[PDB]
């Protein structure tokens, strides 16, 4: 099959920036090359066909160029509406293949997280399990480190985390980490701590509680 | 108004079968090539199958021998029979229209995929249907605390996706973050939904997370009280 | 008015239209395929961008696919 590789895989842009995304094909595909835009939870939308031909209604800041093995999507003046994932796709031969996608994220100033720790509920502890949750709210950039410590023992392999899509209004991320122990393990320890490292923090922020207290 | 509406999504054990259907409206369906394209975080976009306006079927190698595309022109429908399902078939499936462009030299098909349905989720897992347990993420604060408090719901151990979460039946949207679910080693999903509020609102406002897991017909309203 | 409409290239009733048109333009396949062709009906002769050709006509089915 024909392999399409986009570069970069993700980038940060300000409103009004010129954005350039490249798509390289493993073999010559002439101009049988499309670009799609996709936002979270939505179907892809066709923007460009035949490498450079805009679909009806696509604004003039979008342009396509290239032929053969090398193609470029340019957004000459990045708008809020344009923060999305972009995919190239070849229609030269079966099977139809897509690039891996390029995610265009909003650049903004560094914002330190607000950090919150939640103890497990009595209802959950009655079921034999204890989930402790650490929330990192409204930070930028996306890179953050969460360390779970139980009586100063670093926990590994018993937590999972997830990160929201960038916020519409303030361009920030949030992160939720869940540490899950058995009730018996939860009841053996006193101090439960979430330790957060981020560019916005001069030193790591620790939120903790003491079980029972 | 050109529409593609998918149905027949669902969840099965490995080796199971499902049948997707797509209802086409607002164009002469029989004239167009039609396709199925799938998406997962780990496979990106992947073309699955196409059935051209001439009745010619094409398949990705990843589904050959297992999936069958068909259409009923008289009913404006396109189907995908999915047999011998594998865990790596787990994806959102889109019904997609190939372009039909006219030139002086004639009629050209499937240059691009111009109309896409909303997509329908297919999940293949050895896991069993299970409604979530909804636990509180209970804020603690001093009677004099200021700034921002956070509270939430932990929607734990459900299968399959998705769940929907609202706060106060949709009246609270400001400061709400519903996180992507994580898949646990149990094969069950877990998600959190949080809302940041004025600290003093903890004494004065009611916060209820409304959780719906249609696949298990499980609806839960969880009031979250400060401790 | 009755007009030919792409993509079907069938005669269709446009009860609120008064012209049929033929619109032609180069997309990036123009070198390989010749010009794109759009047939439709409108209330009035559509306005188009400089490199787009449009021909309007006011009789039923006056905008067949331009084969000759």
């Amino acid at each position: 099959e024909i392999v399409l590789t986009q570069s970069p895989s993700s980038l940060s842009a300000s409103v009004g920036d010129r954005v350039t995304i490249t798509c390289q094909a493993s073999q010559d595909i002439s101009n049988y090359l499309n670009w799609y835009q996709q936002k979270p939870g939505k179907a892809p939308k066709l923007l460009i066909y035949a490498a450079s031909s805009l679909e009806s209604g696509v604004p003039s800041r979008f342009s396509g160029s290239g032929s053969g093995t090398d193609f470029t999507l340019t957004i000459s003046s990045q708008q809020p509406e344009d923060f999305a994932t972009y995919y190239c796709q070849q229609a030269n031969s079966f099977p139809y293949t897509f690039g891996q996608g390029t995610k265009v994220e909003i650049k903004r100033t560094v914002a330190a997280p607000s950090v919150f720790i939640f103890p497990p509920s009595d209802e959950q502890l009655k079921s034999g399990t204890a989930s402790v949750v650490c929330l990192l709210n409204n930070f930028y950039p996306r890179e953050a480190k969460v360390q779970w410590k139980v009586d100063n023992a670093l926990q590994s392999g018993n937590s999972q985390e997830s990160v929201t899509e960038q916020d519409s209004k303030d361009s920030t991320y949030s992160l939720s980490s869940t540490l899950t122990l058995s009730k018996a393990d939860y009841e053996k320890h006193k101090v439960y701590a979430c330790e957060v490292t981020h560019q916005g923090l001069s030193s790591p922020v620790t939120k903790s509680f003491n079980r029972g207290e | 108004e050109v529409q593609l509406v998918e149905s027949g999504g669902g969840f099965v054990q490995p080796g199971g079968s499902l049948r997707l259907s797509c209802a086409a409206s607002g164009f002469t369906f029989s004239n167009f090539d039609m396709h199925w394209v799938r998406q997962s975080p780990g496979k990106g976009l992947e073309w699955v199958s196409g059935l051209d306006h001439s009745g010619g079927a094409h398949y990705a190698g990843s589904v050959k021998g297992r999936f069958t595309i068909s259409r009923e022109d008289a009913k404006n429908s396109l189907d995908l029979q999915m047999n011998n399902l594998r865990v790596d078939d787990t994806a959102v499936y889109f019904c997609v229209r190939g372009t039909l462009y006219h030139y002086t030299s004639g009629s050209y098909y499937s240059d691009a995929f111009d109309i896409w349905g909303q997509g329908t989720l297919v999940t293949v897992s050895s896991a069993s249907v299970k409604g979530p347990s909804v636990f509180p993420l209970a804020p603690s604060s001093k009677s004099t605390s200021g700034g921002t408090a956070a509270l939430g719901c932990l929607v734990k151990d459900y299968f399959p996706e998705p769940v929907t979460v609202s706060w106060n039946s949709g009246a609270l949207t400001s400061g709400v973050h519903t996180f992507p679910a994580v898949l646990q080693s149990s094969g069950l999903y877990s998600l959190s939904s949080v809302v940041t509020v004025p600290s003093s609102s903890l004494g004065t406002q009611t916060y209820i997370c409304n959780v719906n897991h249609k696949p298990s017909n499980t609806k839960v309203d969880k009031k979250v009280e400060p401790k | 008015i009755r007009c030919f409409i792409t993509p079907d290239v069938t005669s269709q009733a446009c009860p609120d239209g008064h012209v049929c048109y033929t619109k032609m333009w180069c997309d990036n396949f123009c070198g390989m395929r010749g010009k794109r062709v759009d047939l439709g009906c409108a209330a009035t002769c559509p306005k188009v961008k400089p490199g787009v050709n449009i021909k309007c006509c006011s009789r039923d089915n006056c905008n067949p696919f331009p084969t000759r």
